[PDB]
């Protein structure tokens, strides 16, 4: 073997901590080293040219670069090694910057030089034993899955379908739309939410390239970037679509959404779409604008009285004995768009959320103010049904809170939606006054500051003080809000008819279960984690899975849609190519060393190992597609019958031996 | 605020109201942090503490203002404020602070520093005298001895009122910190 | 019969001895045995003494704790301020090593060491716990119904707050003390801002009597508006404030309430049949006679 | 005349990231530990540790992801069991078992990586030169 | 995705403002380190026709075919490919630097916001993607020393002229970015008139280790190290007086926190004062970043700066405002004052968006098709927006918007037909 | 602050310091807006006015506080303040 050692200065970031000349001379005197040389910026085009010229001139077998971290510049120098007539995987780095210079800057120079010599020696020892690998290319199934039917899921599904990829849209609830379907108006433009979204819901429902699967969950996921074998649970909806009815043999059809079933059902239960304010029968739709207008049956609350089937009549859409059906679907990529729920604000006892009647939260206020809600769009007091004339908005309710009860982060949109609600009350109830108890108004987006200016102009009162506690008047049920006006410098006691809490948001229910099924990690905040927080906010570390929407962190509908289309583009990249290259770190069983004990089989989380027949002997078989290169099996096998392709035992032991060489 | 005139009423009237960086005492802040055992430098002035205080609606006492003075190092503004002794230590502010600060513990540390610089109300010194003499902040008297006897209890409780040998140990504890030697000196005036 | 050292601070023995007498009698009637603490002193009162010097506060509270440590018993208290001092210094010195060291080398001048081996309980906390006498046992021990009396509870501040430092749960609207008054047969009523400080804490009682009395008068107004016939309390500080301060309010202001203030142990004695003379209700500033006519 | 020879075997996805973050944040620590960088700590065979100790490592450190945060779902449970058993073997062959430890460093704990470096260096300095180097002869 | 792409950049290098950034909030990563990989990908991609130092003269056509005419400005130096095409076998520019080593003209460097010299033949920084050494023909004196230094490589053609090229494209993506609002108009903060008042991109270049200083923040007036630094947040923003901008610039609270951290960690004992009026840390990990900065000990004074006076002798800056929470006026004397100035659409952006037919917002940024459900596309079909050109945003939001725009531009190309 | 005691010194000492919605005078605010011919209800309390005032560093005069009183309608707090006549009308705040 013939190895070249190229030591970067990183423009004095390394030459200001060690003696590069001494490191280079030591590399020259090292065994197996053909050429040792240095340059100011080895990651720059003259640096790659230097590598390539050295390879051609000295007939180099391998290249060692004493530079920054591999996690930063493996692709660069692997491509530089390829261009030059070598394999990309005859290359090895020695991290002498982020682990030598930047940590041994001060007052210790010959010690850092000795550390650099040791790292270069270990790198040369490994590279003298590296040999050729070729990355595995795997086919990509031409379908995609989008979990979540909110705005982010619908946008991602429409984007993929219009790019031409067949797409599955999984929604746990009987309708698509998400939270934006519950919103009444939208900041900062005051458009009606359903009016702007219904066009897109219709597009999703009609698109031939979208397989809209509502009221369905994801039981299990196995596979990788190539093929994800996703098992879906089709929950017993209880009612048949026209297509399914015709398939089952009923010519007359399935559900046409007439409503006779819910007209005759005698069970009455709260509506989760209306946050519980409104009744709905056992057979029901959330609202009149649901996209699949198919009238789910709630089997936890149905009493099987059979009146619904008599009302449905010849359509015969209702099957009261339906059971959870399971389907297995193979997909190439997956997009996660699970959204969010409101943090439980009844834990903050000083604001009497559950204990005082006239304290509500912002999604209940949005349903109360919507014209399609339980009221006729008239905001009335829950305690007595009278119209409020003073409304308080507690901003930051459970947010930027380090006490362990609330969330330590900002929920991003709660300042903006509180401004919207203040405007809505001041314009819908004549003479009503809105009080916002705020602590940093955050109107940062496009036209947001102008919206804030307009709300103040219309006459909302802004009191800069976090609410301390809330007391309920025993007779009028009015709410006494106690805080300090920090700018005025005095305590205040504002008595309002209705108190609205701008509660924090948290990941939806079951989101952690789903992201563990797909292999995604979590952030410090508890939201799903992205591949690189700056330059890759959509992709995750597990290949073939992408994030979209509030599930990655709270955001407004504009930012959510931008993120969703970004995720759709990233998921389309490998589908359009049809190939994708896996990293050749796989385990390879050496059969004439395997003894067939089968003990390694249970050490693989991905089930890549199995016992099979080769030449009569029972040996172990690696599904090289399923292997991920962790190395657990190869670190276990006592006989050394498992070889890890770029981190083989001879290579690692050569590194150890070179460290102890003196 | 132009400069010092040395006419005391005009100096009082035209006192410089403008905060300078020469007004900050980082040593004062560090002493407060150590004694209070709380993260007081992390206040972001939300006003929840003042909104919960029961002393604020009837006085000029502002616990948030005291927190700001602690953060900025305004020694001789915090310590000499007569509304440093209006805190009842009800702990509502500590109960509700979103940053897990104990403003009442900051108040307690400030009161200790005020005592060390000799600003202290006289009831505190009188209580020190009583505890030094008998070990009890609220000691027994003849009428209560008679009442206890008529009840059936012993004329004195099982405390240092009936075991006067522990009073000497209490006195040594107080003398170690010199509390009596400062309280009597301050009272003498 | 569980046994506890009975701390017995300053105000109960020296101003309201009926409180301590009823404490011993009623605790013995239920399965609790209250043992005298040998030479205990003022728990260095958290306001009037902690405001002066935290180190001597620590040293005196630790001395009080090591008396019961040598006794090898668990402290039982009847005062929220004494609970603050004793329990909180115990908790702080069970975890802070440099403070243990400092207190120990102060106490070594009197041949005395703190090791942190015992626990501190409030008597009402024991009455509420189920392992020790519970609400049902209190109901069993009650022999005079005390029915047809509206009774307002004052929790105080140093027992329950801050909730990040105690273990009694919600401080915004607790109902546990209301259950103990309901066990006696008296109906507990709810009044506006029931969790407000009485105003006597922190030495304000001494420093600014008018300020403290205004804070107390806000409470008295709310309680009268609710319609209480007595105010139960778990603190001799708060009882002293609500009792003396009614007289000082009558003289400094022109407000008359005449609302009897009783410790929960005194009400428990009344429920269990102790006599008003044996409770020394004549030692209160505010006459209890209307309340006695109602409940007797 | 004597400088400790400490060898670290750090996973790529949390411990290498943490060391890199410490370097980026400019957290100083003594230059006594040299690292190997395997993909997961599940890759670390027992024979790697024993080979290091018999070549003369005064100390050995193995650093990986927190439990539940392995990039490969469960590869550090295997490493943890292996290192518990290695601690037992070194104690029973009479070598000082505190020459070996396994730390769990996340990708964001550059400060904790610096503290681990300092503490490992201090402990090995207290322990002194390994006995194998003279027992061989 | 497989579509052949043209990347037009008016400047001799790709990268933009993020190439000027030193460290990035809230993760504190080195900006060049995280971006250099992606610059290399762009420079090597076979499907990308990277055309630096080139402008868009005219656009005609529609969703189907856009006949875009490009102006290839006279770079003055030949890439190896162009040199081989013209017949020079030895090559073109290899980025050795001998030309700029011998050039006698010295001019300010626009990449370093003018703080640093650069010759007439130059690169912005050592990490420029096309390392090809533009010649600045407005300042070259044609002395011919550069060609003698270049020698047999013969990369320098001092007589080169603006070449024009016409390119037919299916869709177009506009990503023109932003510039800093001219804050010298706000006279009460003596930006141009006091030496030690700078703005946030000049501070970012001064604090970067590759900047005019060795990464050492020093006072412009005398070159001494500051010990107190003030940050004027909202400088020219949320301002309805007609001089500043009426909107929030989105990232100025976050970058001021980053700069306060950087000074407090790079100069031992230095104190950062932030004169703020609504700290806006809304994004992911932003509130935690704010908490960490306060923990490290930045002073947060809630008051908009009223005016700034310069001490005549020490050149120190007296910042006058009110501490609104404290309730008193203040006079904080700092060694260095940093203005977190507002951002505005780049120079020439209105000309380019009129060439492409895009309208403007109330704020002056490019307008989107539907403000809620279509923040990338414009009303004119086949044109899409990406980045700060549509409104100020952080690098994460900018990248999400850019990929969204790429997806929208790919939708009609993959189909191959569009219906009008 | 419990209630009115009719002892003038104690009323002065225990004056209710707590702002109520009964304290707001919208008529006062509207009169101020009409007479001043300025958009005073649009103040967001930045403190620039007080930071520029030459009367503030030597007195208790706070123009921002007066703006807040105008916005909240605190008639009998603004009008009776003796620091209403310490404005020199230098117009720096307006500038
Ligand atoms: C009170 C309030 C007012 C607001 N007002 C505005 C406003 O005016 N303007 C604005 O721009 N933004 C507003 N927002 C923010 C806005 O709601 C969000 O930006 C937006 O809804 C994000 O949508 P999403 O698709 O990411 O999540 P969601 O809308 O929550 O959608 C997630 C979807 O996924 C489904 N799902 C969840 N888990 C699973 C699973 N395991 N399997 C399958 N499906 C699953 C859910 O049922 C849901 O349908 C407001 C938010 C609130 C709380
Ligand atoms: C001082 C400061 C600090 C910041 N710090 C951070 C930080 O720490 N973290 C963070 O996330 N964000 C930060 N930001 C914001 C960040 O810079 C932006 O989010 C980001 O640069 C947006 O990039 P862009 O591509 O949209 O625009 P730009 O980076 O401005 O790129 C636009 C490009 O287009 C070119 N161009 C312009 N007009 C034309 C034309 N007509 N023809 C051809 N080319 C043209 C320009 O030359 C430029 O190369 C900071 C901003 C500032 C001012
Ligand atoms: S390869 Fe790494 S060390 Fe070398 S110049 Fe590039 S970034 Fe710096
Ligand atoms: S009656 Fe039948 S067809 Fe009509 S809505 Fe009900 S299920 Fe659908
Ligand atoms: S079976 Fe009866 S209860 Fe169930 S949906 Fe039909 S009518 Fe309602
Ligand atoms: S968006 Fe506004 S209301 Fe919501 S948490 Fe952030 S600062 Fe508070
Ligand atoms: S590879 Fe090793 S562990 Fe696996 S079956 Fe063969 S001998 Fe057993
Ligand atoms: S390295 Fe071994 S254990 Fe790990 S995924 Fe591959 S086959 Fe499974
Ligand atoms: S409640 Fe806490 S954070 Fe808010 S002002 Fe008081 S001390 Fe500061
Ligand atoms: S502890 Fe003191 S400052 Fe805090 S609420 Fe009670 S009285 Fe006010
Ligand atoms: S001398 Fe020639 S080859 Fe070298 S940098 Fe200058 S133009 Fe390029
Ligand atoms: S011709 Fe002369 S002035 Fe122009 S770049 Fe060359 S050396 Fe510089
Ligand atoms: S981001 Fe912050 S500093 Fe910038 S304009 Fe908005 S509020 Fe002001
Ligand atoms: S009036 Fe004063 S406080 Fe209000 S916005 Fe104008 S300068 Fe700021
Ligand atoms: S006019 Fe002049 S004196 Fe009057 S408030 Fe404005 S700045 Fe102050
Ligand atoms: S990835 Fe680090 S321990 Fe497995």
């Amino acid at each position: 073997p013939r190895i070249g050692v190229f030591v970067c200065h990183c423009g004095t970031n390394i030459a200001g901590s060690m003696s590069i000349d001494d490191v280079v001379n030591y590399a020259k005197t090292l065994p197996y080293v053909a050429v040792a040389d240095q340059y100011q910026y080895m990651c720059s085009t003259p640096g790659q040219k230097k590598i390539d010229d050295a390879i051609k001139e000295y007939n180099l077998t391998g290249v060692v670069v004493a530079a920054c971290s591999p996690r930063l510049h493996e692709p660069t120098f692997r491509t530089a090694t390829k261009e030059g007539g070598l394999n990309p995987f005859r290359f090895e780095m020695a991290n002498i910057r982020e682990q030598n210079s930047w940590v041994h800057m001060h007052g210790m120079w010959d010690e850092a030089t000795q550390k650099a010599k040791d790292q270069v020696r270990m790198a040369v020892a490994k590279a003298a034993k590296l040999e050729d690998l070729v990355p595995k290319s795997v086919p990509v199934e031409k379908t995609a899955m989008v979990v979540g039917g909110g705005v982010a899921g619908m946008q991602a599904a429409l984007d993929l379908a219009s790019a031409g990829i067949k797409t599955y849209l999984i929604e746990r609830t009987p309708t698509i739309g998400g939270r934006m379907s519950q919103l009444d108006k939208t900041f900062p433009t005051l458009d009606c939410s359903q009016c702007i979204l219904t066009p897109k819901m219709v597009d999703v429902g009609r698109h031939p390239n979208i397989e809209m699967m509502t009221y369905t969950e994801v039981e299990k996921v196995e596979g990788y970037i190539g093929n994800f074998d996703v098992t879906l649970r089709k929950k017993a909806r209880g009612v048949l679509t026209p297509t399914e009815a015709t398939a089952k043999g009923i010519v007359g059809g399935g559900c046409n959404g007439c409503g006779d079933c819910s007209a005759v059902c005698p069970v009455i239960k709260p509506n989760p779409f209306e946050m519980g304010m409104a009744p709905r029968k056992a057979i029901y739709i959330y609202h009149a604008q649901v996209m699949p207008l198919i009238y789910t049956v709630d089997f936890d609350s149905c009493v099987k009285c059979g009146l619904c089937v008599e009302a449905c009549g010849d359509k015969k859409a209702i099957d009261l004995e339906m059971q959870d059906e399971f389907i297995t679907v193979k997909v190439g990529t997956a997009v996660l768009a699970t959204g969010y729920e409101l943090f439980p604000i009844e834990n903050k006892r000083e604001w009497g959320y559950k204990q005082f009647d006239n304290v509500i939260n912002a999604l209940e206020f949005e349903r109360l103010i919507c014209a399609s809600g339980p009221t006729g769009g008239h905001l009335v007091r829950p305690s007595d049904g009278k119209t409020p004339m003073k409304v308080g908005f507690v901003l930051c309710a459970g947010s930027r809170d380090n006490t362990g009860i609330g969330k330590p982060y900002c929920s991003r949109f709660c300042c903006m939606y509180s401004l919207k609600h203040a405007h809505q009350i001041m314009e819908k109830i004549p003479g009503a006054v809105a009080y916002l108890f705020y602590m940093d108004i955050r109107s940062f987006g496009k036209m947001y500051e102008e919206f804030y200016y307009r709300i103040q102009h219309e006459g909302a009162k802004f009191i800069r003080g976090r609410v301390a506690n809330v007391l309920e008047d025993k007779e009028t049920k009015n709410l006494h809000v106690f805080t300090e006006d920090t700018l005025l410098g005095r305590p205040v006691d504002v008595e309002v008819d209705l108190l609205v809490l701008a509660a924090a948001v948290q990941p939806n229910e079951g989101a952690n279960e789903l992201r563990k099924k797909f292999g995604v990690s979590a952030s410090q905040d508890g939201w799903m984690l992205e591949a690189h927080p700056k330059l890759n906010p959509c992709g995750t570390t597990t290949a073939g899975v992408f994030l979209a929407g509030v599930c990655q962190g709270p955001k407004d509908i504009p930012d959510t849609v931008a993120q969703a289309e970004g995720a759709a583009s990233a998921a389309s990249i490998p589908i359009h190519m049809g190939e994708v290259e896996l990293e050749p770190y796989f385990a390879m069983c050496i059969d004439e060393l395997c003894a067939g004990c089968g003990m390694c089989v249970n050490l693989c989380p991905y089930s890549a190992l199995s016992l099979g027949e080769k030449n009569g002997r029972t040996v172990m078989v690696v599904t090289e597609a399923k292997c991920k290169g962790c190395g657990t099996c190869g670190g276990f096998c006592p006989g050394g019958a498992i070889k890890m392709q770029h981190f083989t035992t001879p290579q690692i032991v050569a590194q150890i031996d070179a460290f102890f060489a003196g | 605020a132009a400069k010092s005139y040395n006419i005391p009423e005009l100096d009082k009237k035209l006192a410089d109201r403008r905060y300078h960086l020469s007004d900050t005492n980082p040593e004062f802040t560090q002493k407060i942090l150590k004694t209070s055992r709380t993260i007081a430098n992390m206040c972001y002035q939300c006003g929840t503490c003042t909104g919960s205080c029961p002393s604020a609606p009837r006085s000029s006492y502002r616990i948030r203002l005291f927190m700001r003075r602690c953060v900025l190092g305004l020694e001789n503004e915090a310590l000499t404020d007569p509304d440093l002794w209006l805190c009842t230590t009800c702990y509502s502010c500590t109960d509700r602070c979103p940053r897990d600060i104990a403003p009442t513990d900051v108040i307690m540390a400030m009161r200790n520093l005020a005592f060390k610089r000799d600003i202290v109300p006289k009831n505190f010194l009188q209580t020190v005298q009583l505890i030094y003499n008998s070990g009890h902040g609220v000691p027994n008297n003849d009428v209560n001895r008679a009442a206890r006897t008529k009840l059936g209890l012993p004329a004195d409780p099982p405390t240092t009122h009936s075991y006067p040998e522990f009073v000497k140990g209490i006195q040594k504890i107080i003398d170690h910190y010199e509390l009596k030697e400062n309280a009597d000196r301050i009272l003498k005036g | 019969m569980h046994e506890y050292a009975f701390f017995l601070g300053c105000i109960a023995p020296n101003r309201y001895p009926g409180c301590e007498a009823s404490a011993i009698k009623t605790s013995e009637k239920v399965g609790i045995k209250l043992l005298p603490l040998k030479g205990a002193s003022c728990c260095p009162a958290p306001g009037a003494f902690g405001s002066i010097d935290l180190n001597v506060w620590y040293a005196m509270a630790a001395r009080n704790l090591v008396l019961a440590e040598e006794m090898k018993k668990d402290i039982a208290l009847i005062c929220n301020g004494c609970y603050k001092s004793i329990w909180e210094v115990n908790h702080i010195l069970k975890h802070n090593d440099e403070l243990r060291d400092n207190v120990n080398e102060v106490l070594a001048e009197i041949d005395m060491q703190f090791k942190g081996t015992i626990d501190v309980w409030h008597l009402a906390e024991l009455y509420y716990d189920d392992k020790v006498c519970g609400v049902q046992k209190i109901k069993d021990s009650v022999t005079t119904p005390l029915s047809g009396a509206k009774v307002a509870a004052h929790y105080g501040c140093h027992l329950m707050k801050p909730k990040k430092e105690r273990h009694f749960g919600d401080t915004e609207n607790p109902m546990w003390f209301e259950e103990l008054i309901g066990a006696l047969g008296a109906e507990p009523i709810q009044y506006r801002n029931k969790m407000q400080c009485c105003g006597a804490g922190g030495g304000v009682r001494g420093y600014d009597i008018v300020h403290a009395l205004d804070i107390t008068n806000e409470k008295l107004i709310n309680i009268q508006e609710a319609g209480a016939d007595a105010i139960t309390e778990l603190c001799p500080f708060c009882q002293l404030q609500f009792d003396r301060g009614q007289i000082e309010i009558k003289e400094k202001f022109g407000d008359v309430y005449n609302i009897p203030v009783l410790h929960y142990n005194e009400l428990l004695g009344l429920a269990q049949g102790m006599s008003p003379q044996d409770l020394a209700l004549d030692l209160h500033a505010i006459d209890c006679t209307p309340f006695l006519q109602k409940v007797l | 005349d004597w400088k400790p020879q400490i060898l670290a075997i750090i996973c790529n996805w949390c411990s290498y990231a943490g060391a890199d973050l410490a370097g980026g944040a400019r957290i100083q620590y003594p230059p006594t530990v040299r690292a190997i960088r395997v993909m997961c700590t599940g890759r670390v065979d027992m024979l790697f540790i024993l080979k290091a100790f018999v070549e003369g490592a005064d100390g050995v450190l193995v650093s990986g992801c927190h439990f539940g945060d392995c990039h490969y779902l469960e590869g550090n449970y295997k490493a943890a069991k292996r290192m518990f058993m290695i601690k037992n073997l070194l104690r029973n062959i009479g070598l000082d078992d505190r020459r070996f430890r396994m730390t769990f460093v996340s990708a964001s704990e550059g400060a904790k990586w610096g503290m681990v470096m300092e503490d490992v260096t201090n402990t090995i300095k207290e322990l002194g030169p390994s006995p194998i180097k003279e027992f061989k002869k």
